[PDB]
RNA sequence: AGGACCGAACCGACUAAUGUUGAAAAAUUAGCGGAUGACUUGUGGCUGGGGGUGAAAGGCCAAUCAAACCGGGAGAUAGCU
RNA sequence: CACAGGUGGUCAGGUAGAGAAUACCAAGGCGCUUGAGAGAACUCGGGUGAAGGAACUAGGCAAAAUGGUGCCGUAACUUC
RNA sequence: AAUUCCUUGUCGGGUAAGUUCCGACCUGCACGAAUGGCGUAAUGAUGGCCAGGCUGUCUCCACCCGAGACUCAGUGAAAUU
RNA sequence: GAUGUCGGCUCAUCACAUCCUGGGGCUGAAGUAGGUCCCAAGGGUAUGGCUGUUCGCCAUUUAAAGUGGUACGCGAGCUGGGUUUAGAACGUCGUGAGACAGUUCGGUCCCUAUCUGCCGUGGGCGCUGGAGAACUGAGGGGGGCUGCUCCUAGUACGAGAGGACCGGAGUGGACGCAUCACUGGUGUUCGGGUUGUCAUGCCAAUGGCACUGCCCGGUAGCUAAAUGCGGAAGAGAUAAGUGCUGAAAGCAUCUAAGCACGAAACUUGCCCCGAGAUGAGUUCUCCCUGACCCUUUAAGGGUCCUGAAGGAACGUUGAAGACGACGACGUUGAUAGGCCGGGUGUGUAAGCGCAGCGAUGCGUUGAGCUAACCGGUACUAAUGAACCGUGAGGCUUAACCU
């Protein structure tokens, strides 16, 4: 149910050495409108692939 | 498959008749007993076919001596000589499954005419 | 002696004239392909490694093209070797049928059983469960006690727990082959044998015999 | 162990007795004392007396 | 598939109605008994003057099941309701004179040929 | 486990489920570009081109089972007058998604799905 | 007619599983008993601590009861920790 | 505590119903202030289950079952 | 026997098998006549025992539907040491 | 300044003083079946009635229903019948409060797991250039039960009654593994019947809610009661035991020299894991063959170019899966959805027409609809890239090649 001892700073610090996030590896650029993106997702303005999928 | 299809059909008995549910048909299966075989008749209702092709099966219920008697025979079983439609009943499920806990004057199942 | 490298294409059965119904598990055994010949010389013991199916050429990469180029074959879905007996030689294009199973009476079929995932120790284990109702609390299906007192103070080793069921390979022994069929491709065997449709499945001829 | 009672004690102990003859089937059972010994004592008794009773039972019939 | 606690109805003439199956013979641990297994029964309900007794502890076998009985091309045989035909205990063979209601193939061999013999229909 | 079996759950109970399903489809209808979370979207696909694909024969009973199906005579006749025609041709594929970033308020991944003749 | 019967509201609280760092310092859901009476309920009133009240269980008397609570005698006394 | 609790009175629509029960609705009011996925074990709350049918268990605990109106019919015993 | 220690008394019934139950006997450790004796229809969320029906209670678990459990985002405790 | 108690349940694990199965000696062992002792712990080793029971008696099984240890194993795993509070009553003791290892009826069983442990499952680094595969097998685990029938043979044995060893064949029980072809279960994602009610303007037709409203069927999957397979044979070294030859001890003696047989135990054989086997192994294949500074000059650091094999990431996903992981595929494409065709399931849709006063019936019609199935099909979505990974791989000996 509960610790019989407090654990060290040295234990947690070891339990968290997985708890880091992975950045994107890269973004994608679109071929029209030259901006970054997510692969796979449209861009902020609209595009996806190069044709423009949506009004903002 | 289409591997297991080819293998399937090649073992399909091509002369089953077009029975349904509710037919009395009369099924005549293979007795071997000693060194015989010899031709004994089940006669009595279809109550439930079960499609598969080669895995095709249908059950057919009497009422041997008082006691009711389900028999299940695989279609395309070698063991089942001739399947044939003494009476075809007019039901309205796939199933008949209603004629087990029915009797007499309550599992009787009308005649399908035309 | 050596076995071969099937594809298991599924049930069916095989009526008998006498009327028997034989469940069969039919084997595509495509011809399986020699990739490369061990011995006690070079790599220290006698082996065949072979391969089967076809491949994505785009899909393969370099080194295993490689390996194949070698050969002198086609690239395969996968390599499995077989360890030879004395007296049994195989030059490393040579092409492996079905028909080499004519012969043998049974036969051990090897792959991976189905994946179960996370079972409890009732699917797992054949665990009793505990009473449904008079009085259980919280504690239907769960394992029970898992040790004594303070001897030992530790559950041992190899303690029938929960965890991952099934997906790993097993070996089904002693399977009657039914027929062989070069034409096809086709190995039939009396009854089931592991793994879902489509898994690989190394048959071999019976050990026990 | 012996029937209710009550503690902890009674309940672990193996106080009560249950003498058996191999040649005749008779039995006797004592869990009147706490003790044990007491008890087989008691038993034993009970038992010899049965002995004696099916001696003179055979000798009358 | 009859067990412990299981009543059977009686195919044969012996005097029992209602039997109650109080053991499956035949191995260790043994569960269910079918068609043709010798199970030990009681009887629990009889006519009032027949060759066995209530509370008539014996032998019978199995000779109809609503579980049924598998062939070997996959035929399942069942019937609407569990029988039996009772035995002696030493002899192993009918109390009865008559059998009643059809049987199968399963029951025949050199120990239960009579009772074959006896039945009107063997399935 | 779950081999071989189709259909998100989606944390609803069936009724529920199918509800919003049905009011799904009759908004992409309406609208023909909607926004929602991808598996949604995903789920739509087996509802919306069906309907369309039955759309494409123009009958009093298809009407009917679209209807059933539906349950706003609008959606219906949009199916049937507009959609039904406009896909005469093509071969399923009625619909497109588009995956679209994650939603602020639970970071749901977002994604539209589209009619394939919107624009 | 009825401390009659079946049954909602209302009053209760026999079984159950749940909860047991609760949704809740006694509840829940499913069933359960009474339901024109020795019923139930609102509002106001009266009984006070060796005192009350008690169809009586040492029950209840503000989440406190084999002698309430608050303040005081008071830093009681403690051959014990 | 923005707490599954407690809190007296009045109003009392429709269809079915004996009914203020119950079901579905009206007038009106709400979706209960974390969502999104996934579809392991195990827990909770439910559904179904071959054959058997209390063998479970301290105990049929729990479930299952019975369930309405009319008419026939209804034993011991009884303070009638 | 809500009372019997010896005691699972003995005999009978019920069950394939009954330390419980019912009927007897009386050998009442240690019943007994308003701290009432013996009966008793009716009533009981009362104790014990048996039967029919019914059943996942169980043989022996299987599948399914939902709420957690698991992963992602936001918030963010506790006993213990 | 708390170590929860009998029994039940669930899970066990060890000992051997062995209950069954295996091996053997002696027998007051003819045979069958026993008695007794020695070896042997591989596996196996009962369901019920009664009682809170352990125990035990009884019923019926079984090859056998072993005896013990483990906090008389196991309540941060369940129960709470007994015990061990408070209510009440009987007997009994007491003047009485009350009391009894007398009896009786009633009576709250908390804990989200830090560490060890164990069952699963990943990330990191390592294994000395990097990468993709296939292996070897140190070591570890699993498995190991047994009945009945028939033959041998009514032979051997025996006065008869009865009735074998050895060896062989079949078919069961229990347990385990796999699987879904069959028989079935489930199948709130398929079809249908049907009650009440609300809605879609109404009719007709549909949908919502009532536990999936209540039912009847049922596809895929998952599944057991369904049906395949398993326990071995063999080999080695032995146990008790049995010897052979053989002296010490002219004989005798299985032992001292030497040689042999000998069991479910041991080591193998069968199945699975397994090179973190840091003792980090082997085999095959693939990939990289450029500059110049710099100095604290060494397996040193840097900047331009370069970026392979392969990997990951992202996406479509799976009979893989808690999450990771593992597998399949990404347009040079069947990976998913859709679509087409089939199958399966349900059981003759709607609309129209005819018959009927009508409920309804008949025709069109085995119709319509049909999930997870099968075979096909690029219609939709799986993007051109980008990212990590480098640029020939230390020293010392030996042997070769030249
Ligand atoms: C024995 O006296 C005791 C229980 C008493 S309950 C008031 N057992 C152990 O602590
Ligand atoms: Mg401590
Ligand atoms: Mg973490
Ligand atoms: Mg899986
Ligand atoms: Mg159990
Ligand atoms: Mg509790
Ligand atoms: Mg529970
Ligand atoms: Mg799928
Ligand atoms: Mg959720
Ligand atoms: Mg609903
Ligand atoms: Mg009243
Ligand atoms: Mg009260
Ligand atoms: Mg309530
Ligand atoms: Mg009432
Ligand atoms: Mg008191
Ligand atoms: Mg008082
Ligand atoms: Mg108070
Ligand atoms: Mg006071
Ligand atoms: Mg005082
Ligand atoms: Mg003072
Ligand atoms: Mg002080
Ligand atoms: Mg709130
Ligand atoms: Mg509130
Ligand atoms: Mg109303
Ligand atoms: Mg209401
Ligand atoms: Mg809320
Ligand atoms: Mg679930
Ligand atoms: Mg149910
Ligand atoms: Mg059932
Ligand atoms: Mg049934
Ligand atoms: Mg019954
Ligand atoms: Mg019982
Ligand atoms: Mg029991
Ligand atoms: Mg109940
Ligand atoms: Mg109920
Ligand atoms: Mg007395
Ligand atoms: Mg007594
Ligand atoms: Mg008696
Ligand atoms: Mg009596
Ligand atoms: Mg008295
Ligand atoms: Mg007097
Ligand atoms: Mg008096
Ligand atoms: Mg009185
Ligand atoms: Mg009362
Ligand atoms: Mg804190
Ligand atoms: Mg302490
Ligand atoms: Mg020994
Ligand atoms: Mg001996
Ligand atoms: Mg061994
Ligand atoms: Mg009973
Ligand atoms: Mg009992
Ligand atoms: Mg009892
Ligand atoms: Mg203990
Ligand atoms: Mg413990
Ligand atoms: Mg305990
Ligand atoms: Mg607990
Ligand atoms: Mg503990
Ligand atoms: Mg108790
Ligand atoms: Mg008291
Ligand atoms: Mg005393
Ligand atoms: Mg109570
Ligand atoms: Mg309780
Ligand atoms: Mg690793
Ligand atoms: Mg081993
Ligand atoms: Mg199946
Ligand atoms: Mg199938
Ligand atoms: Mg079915
Ligand atoms: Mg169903
Ligand atoms: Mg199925
Ligand atoms: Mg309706
Ligand atoms: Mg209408
Ligand atoms: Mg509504
Ligand atoms: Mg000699
Ligand atoms: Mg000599
Ligand atoms: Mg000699
Ligand atoms: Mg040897
Ligand atoms: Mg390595
Ligand atoms: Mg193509
Ligand atoms: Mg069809
Ligand atoms: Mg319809
Ligand atoms: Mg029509
Ligand atoms: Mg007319
Ligand atoms: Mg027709
Ligand atoms: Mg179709
Ligand atoms: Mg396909």
């Amino acid at each position: 149910a509960v610790q019989q001892n407090k654990p060290t700073r040295s234990k947690r610090g070891m339990r968290r050495s997985h708890d880091a996030l992975t950045a994107v590896t890269s973004l994608s650029v679109d071929k029209t409108s030259g901006e970054k993106h997510l692969r796979h997702h449209i861009t902020a303005d609209g595009y996806y692939r190069g044709r423009k999928v949506i009004a903002k | 498959s289409n591997i297991i299809k080819q293998l399937e059909q090649e073992q399909m008995k091509q002369d089953v008749p077009s029975f349904r549910p509710g037919d009395t048909v009369e099924v005549k299966v293979w007795v071997v007993e000693g060194s015989k075989k010899r031709l004994q008749a089940f006669e009595g209702v279809v109550i439930a076919i079960r499609n598969r092709g080669l895995h095709s099966a249908f059950t057919v219920r009497k009422i041997s001596n008082g006691e009711g008697v389900e028999r299940v025979f695989q279609t395309h079983s070698p063991v089942v000589d001739s399947i044939s439609v003494k009476r075809r009943g007019a039901v309205r499920k796939a199933k008949l499954y209603y004629l087990r806990e029915r009797t007499g004057k309550a599992a009787r199942i009308k005649e399908r005419l035309n | 002696m050596i076995g071969l490298v099937g594809k298991k294409v599924g049930m069916t059965r095989i009526f008998t004239e006498d009327g028997v119904s034989i469940p069969v598990t039919v084997i595509e055994v495509e011809a399986n392909r020699v990739t490369q010949v061990k011995d006690l010389a070079n790599d220290g013991y006698r082996a065949i490694q072979v391969t089967t199916g076809a491949k994505k050429a785009n899909r393969v990469t370099k080194p295993e093209a490689g390996h194949f180029a070698k050969a002198g074959v086609e690239a395969g879905r996968g390599l499995w070797e077989f360890r030879l007996a004395e007296g049994e030689e195989f030059t490393v294009g040579q092409s492996i049928s079905v028909e080499l199973f004519a012969d043998v009476k049974k036969v051990d079929v090897t792959g991976t059983s189905k994946g179960k995932g996370f079972a409890g120790t009732v699917k797992r284990w054949n665990f009793r469960t505990q009473d449904a109702t008079h009085g259980n609390s919280l504690s239907h299906r769960v394992p029970g006690s898992i040790g004594q007192n303070q001897t030992p103070g530790k559950v041992f080793k190899g303690k029938k727990m929960a965890g991952q069921m099934g997906n790993e390979r097993v070996t089904v022994q002693s399977l009657d082959v039914v027929r062989v069929d070069a034409e096809r491709n086709l190995l039939l065997v009396k009854g089931a044998v592991p793994g879902a449709t489509g898994s690989d499945l190394i048959v071999k001829p019976a050990v026990k015999a | 162990r012996t029937s209710g009672a009550g503690g902890q004690h009674v309940n672990r102990t193996e106080s009560a007795v249950r003498i058996t003859h191999i040649p005749t089937g008779i039995v006797t059972q004592c869990q009147n004392d706490r003790s044990q010994h007491k008890n087989k004592d008691q038993a034993m008794k009970q038992m010899k007396a049965k002995l004696y009773e099916l001696e003179m039972q055979k000798k009358n019939a | 598939m009859i067990q412990e606690q299981t009543m059977l109805n009686v195919a044969d003439n012996s005097g029992a109605r209602r039997v109650m199956c109080i053991k499956v013979l035949g191995g260790s641990h043994r569960r269910y008994a079918g068609v043709g297994d010798i199970i030990k029964i009681t009887i629990k309900e009889a006519i009032p003057r027949g060759k066995v007794k209530k509370g008539d502890v014996l032998k019978a076998v199995v000779v109809r099941t609503k579980k049924g009985v598998r062939r070997p091309d996959g035929s399942v045989i069942r019937f609407d309701g569990n029988a039996c035909v009772l035995l002696n205990n030493n002899s192993e063979q009918p109390i009865g004179t008559r059998i009643f209601g059809p049987v199968t193939r399963e029951l025949r061999s050199e120990k239960f040929m009579k009772i074959i013999s006896l039945a009107p229909e063997v399935l | 486990m779950r081999h071989r079996k189709s259909g998100r759950q989606l944390n609803r109970n069936s009724s529920h489920r199918q509800a919003m399903f049905r009011n799904m489809a009759g908004s992409l209808v309406r609208h023909e570009i909607i926004k929602t979370t991808l598996p949604k979207a995903k789920e739509l696909r087996r509802v919306v081109e069906p309907l369309i694909t039955l759309a494409k024969t123009d009958s009093v009973a298809n009407r009917r089972l679209a209807f059933a199906r539906t349950r706003d005579n609008e959606i219906v006749a949009k199916l049937f007058n507009e959609l039904g025609p406009r896909f005469a041709s093509r071969a399923g594929g009625y619909t497109r998604i588009l995956k679209c970033g994650f939603r602020a308020g639970d970071n749901a991944p977002m994604a539209y799905i589209e009619l394939v003749d919107r624009s």
